[PDB]
RNA sequence: UUUAAUGUUUGAUGUUCUAACGUUGACCCGUAAUCCGGGUUGCGGACAGUGUCUGGUGGGUAGUUUGACUGGGGCGGUCUCCUCCUAAAGAGUAACGGAGGAGCACGAAGGUUGGCUAAUCCUGGUCGGACAUCAGGAGGUUAGUGCAAUGGCAUAAGCCAGCUUGACUGCGAGCGUGACGGCGCGAGCAGGUGCGAAAGCAGGUCAUAGUGAUCCGGUGGUUCUGAAUGGAAGGGCCAUCG
RNA sequence: UUCCUUGUCGGGUAAGUUCCGACCUGCACGAAUGGCGUAAUGAUGGCCAGGCUGUCUCCACCCGAGACUCAGUGAAAUUGAACUCGCUGUGAAGAUGCAGUGUACCCGCGGCAAGACGGAAAGACCCCGUGAACCUUUACUAUAGCUUGACACUGAACAUU
RNA sequence: UUAUUAAAAACACAGCACUGUGCAAACACGAAAGUGGACGUAUACGGUGUGACGCCUGCCCGGUGCCGGAAGGUUAAUUG
RNA sequence: GAGGACCGAACCGACUAAUGUUGAAAAAUUAGCGGAUGACUUGUGGCUGGGGGUGAAAGGCCAAUCAAACCGGGAGAUAG
RNA sequence: CUUUUGUAUAAUGGGUCAGCGACUUAUAUUCUGUAGCAAGGUUAACCGAAUAGGGGAGCCGAAGGGAAACCGAGUCUUAA
């Protein structure tokens, strides 16, 4: 899974 | 010896003295060891024979501790002066 | 195999008659001249090592 | 921001109180200027410090036209 | 700061000396004090050398 | 001190030379071969190049470091020591709680003997005035203390002068304060001193800040050790420096 | 590229924080890590108009493949155990399970997803570790390479100082 | 061009410029022998930057780099 | 009868949307889309090797693995 | 169950059953218990028809003080 996707 | 970070006790202390190389080559004879030669004259090469110094051993000296009870030539070693009344009460005699 | 020595702390410890340990005082090696004539005098002899650490210093020397 | 500085404490004050038998040499008072002052038997060092100079019983008294505290020893 | 070490030494035999400190630009005159020698056991004129 | 001189050691730079060495110039042979080797010639030539030592440059490459506290971390502050409050009338007692200092000075600003007494104000008085020096009176420490704050100080610890080096060496009953390392107070002894007629007082300074373990070394001294023996080197011990 | 800012004015619209033209107060453009123009090109960014339409007002009906039922074969993720309602409070601070109280006959089938802080992957953000990797530099220390001289392979003669 | 979330304004490009290089070339891969550059020879070859074309490209050499200079100051191995 | 010319099949690519997302498929189908005589495309063999290659440059690609491939050893690394 | 100041917690972990799965071993050192011997105690390698017997090389203990030379029931400090 390519979890830096996820807006922070 | 850690101590959690803080400098240990035998690290924040000064060192001191030298070793002497020739207090390993002498030795310290009883009043109870000029029994356990045999001939009654006691030098160092009966003392080597005896078992009671080591060979390397090159200096001895009587001192007075424990009783002598027989007549016994001393010959080259060294005697305290208590260790030298108590072998001439027993009858013995101190020559170097 | 034997323990080995902390041969830096034979270098600075030494056994007494019953067992405890000797050592000589801190604060004797340079700046001597800003400090006061007793303090320099009464750090001359050694001391004995405190209750404390006596096991820190047994520990370090195992055939003492 | 400007603050947060303090000293260590001395530890001053009264060491051995009234009626308490002493050895001679025994430090009774630590204060910082004589706030008590030294009376029969006792000392006082060089910062002020009151000690036993005899064997004896610790008095406090005031004393003097001033109506200052004065420590004492007494003898048992 | 500014105050310099120096020491004095034994006007006797002895290599005995004391130490102290004394600024060296208000007074520039050497110091000389009769203090008591250890060695020789008496009291001898001391006069200041370089630490 | 200079010059010039004969015999004489090099050191350098320059110019020639060939015989080391180069030749990715030509020709021949091995040889059916643009490798290589030998040979014959030209060009260079003690240069260039390589080895050991050495100075520089060297993120081209490599191994690593780049603190903690913290009302999240960063940015900002702070980090040891001294005084006062918080601190709840013994000691101790936290906060990025409220407030200020230190990292010295002094052979006199230390010891002793003798002596002495402050601020401020009014009043009279040459320049002199709101404030100098002088006389008197009020007053009672509201002054002073080498440098912060507190506690002290008249028997003065404040001010003045004569003489001086105790700002001594070896020790130290007994106490205080620290987990420790350590730090502090101390009468009294032994030796030798200063002041005083004498009793006495003196091991720095009114007290409390003015500081840094160990290692490794440096410098003097010593009745210690000294790898066959006599020395020496090195080590130790004492004093002291970074 | 402009923070203040949707700067101000004109155009286009019934109405324009975008666009186009212009001004100059350029927080903080600018000349080959190019300045300014530019026909032609672009599955390039922005804006306007005509055609066209189910994008929409506002959806209706139809045709096919599933979903549904009958027969055959037959998975999966998950899962402490379950006799597994609501509301107000309490409580490791957002309750199916605790307190009070109200409602509730037993068991399927087709649907929908509000909850089970649903499933999935020992949070990529953030902090910590005296953790790692790789990258930078006038951080520290080294070093390859490049460069300096000395001696060696290396000799003959003659000048000047 | 980011095989497998980015096709672009990013990359390349013809053109321009500066810089090195005289041939056993500079440079690169190789402890080295060799090889590519090149069976090329400055109208050529390597590196750097900009990016068809048009009008152009102003001032600064104080700092860092680079090119040149050698009087002087300082300075290693070596000698002693 | 020129062209990194034009439209457009094979051939090579991958811009948009729907779908699927325990897929028909560990990157695809459908409908539209770009190039299509060239810096094209492809069969067969060969060469370049891990701090190394190759790169019209995305830290891309080197067997579904890449800011340092895979396999075996050091090795039971070390883990406050 | 674990972890915490604190868990019904909507914090962690476990679908279930059976089997396997985590404080060992060597050598030194100190304290304790027990046994042998006692101002003494005990051997190593090795030899040995071999758990016997020999082997006392050594080790610890009965004496400390000092940096040390050295002195010694004392010794060191100091001129004392
Ligand atoms: C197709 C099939 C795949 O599913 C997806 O790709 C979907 C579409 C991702 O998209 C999403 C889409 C996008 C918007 O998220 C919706 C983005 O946020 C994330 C990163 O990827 C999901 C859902 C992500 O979820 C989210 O990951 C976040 C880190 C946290 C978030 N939640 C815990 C808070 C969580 O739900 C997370 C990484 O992929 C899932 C991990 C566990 C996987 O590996 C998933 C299951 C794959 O295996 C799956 C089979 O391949
Ligand atoms: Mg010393
Ligand atoms: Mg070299
Ligand atoms: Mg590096
Ligand atoms: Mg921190
Ligand atoms: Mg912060
Ligand atoms: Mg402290
Ligand atoms: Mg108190
Ligand atoms: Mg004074
Ligand atoms: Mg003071
Ligand atoms: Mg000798
Ligand atoms: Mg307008
Ligand atoms: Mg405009
Ligand atoms: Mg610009
Ligand atoms: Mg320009
Ligand atoms: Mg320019
Ligand atoms: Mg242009
Ligand atoms: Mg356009
Ligand atoms: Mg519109
Ligand atoms: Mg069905
Ligand atoms: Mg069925
Ligand atoms: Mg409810
Ligand atoms: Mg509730
Ligand atoms: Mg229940
Ligand atoms: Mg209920
Ligand atoms: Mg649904
Ligand atoms: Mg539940
Ligand atoms: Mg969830
Ligand atoms: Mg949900
Ligand atoms: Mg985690
Ligand atoms: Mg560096
Ligand atoms: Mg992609
Ligand atoms: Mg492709
Ligand atoms: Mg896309
Ligand atoms: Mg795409
Ligand atoms: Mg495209
Ligand atoms: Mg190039
Ligand atoms: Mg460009
Ligand atoms: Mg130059
Ligand atoms: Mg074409
Ligand atoms: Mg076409
Ligand atoms: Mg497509
Ligand atoms: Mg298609
Ligand atoms: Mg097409
Ligand atoms: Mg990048
Ligand atoms: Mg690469
Ligand atoms: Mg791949
Ligand atoms: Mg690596
Ligand atoms: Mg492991
Ligand atoms: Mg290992
Ligand atoms: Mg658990
Ligand atoms: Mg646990
Ligand atoms: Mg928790
Ligand atoms: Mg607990
Ligand atoms: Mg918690
Ligand atoms: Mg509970
Ligand atoms: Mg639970
Ligand atoms: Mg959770
Ligand atoms: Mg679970
Ligand atoms: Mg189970
Ligand atoms: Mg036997
Ligand atoms: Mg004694």
């Amino acid at each position: 899974g390519i979890f830096s996707i996820f807006v922070i | 010896g850690f101590e959690g970070g803080q400098m240990p006790l035998y690290r924040r202390l000064p060192k001191f003295g030298f070793t002497s190389r020739k207090a390993a080559i002498t030795a310290e004879i009883r009043l109870s060891d000029l029994a356990k030669v045999e001939g009654g004259v006691v030098d160092l090469n009966t003392l080597k024979a005896a078992n009671i110094i080591g060979i390397q051993i090159e200096f001895a000296k009587v001192i007075l501790a424990g009783e002598v009870t027989t007549p016994v030539t001393v010959r080259g070693l060294r005697v305290t002066k208590g260790a030298r009344a108590a072998i001439e009460a027993a009858g013995g005699k101190i020559e170097e | 195999p034997k323990i080995k020595t902390v041969r830096g702390a034979a270098k600075r410890f030494k056994k007494t008659g019953k067992g405890g340990f000797k050592h000589k005082h801190a604060n004797l090696r340079h700046i001597l001249t800003k400090k006061a004539t007793k303090r320099k005098r009464h750090l001359r002899p050694k001391a004995m090592v405190s209750k404390g650490d006596l096991g820190l210093v047994i520990a370090c020397l195992p055939y003492a | 921001t400007r603050n947060g500085r303090d000293s260590e404490a001395k530890r001053l004050g009264v060491k051995r109180f009234g009626g308490e038998s002493v050895l001679a040499g025994s430090i009774i008072v630590r204060q910082r200027g004589t706030k008590f002052h030294a009376g029969a038997n006792v000392g006082c060092g060089r910062d002020h410090t009151l000690f036993a100079k005899a064997d004896g019983k610790v008095k406090f008294e005031v004393k003097g036209p001033k109506n200052r505290k004065f420590i004492s020893i007494e003898a048992e | 700061g500014i105050r310099e070490k120096i020491k004095l030494v034994s006007s006797a035999g002895t290599g005995h000396f004391y130490t102290t400190t004394k600024n060296k630009r208000t007074k520039p005159e050497k110091l000389e004090l009769k203090k008591f020698d250890p060695v020789v056991r008496q009291h001898v004129i001391y006069k200041e050398a370089k630490i």
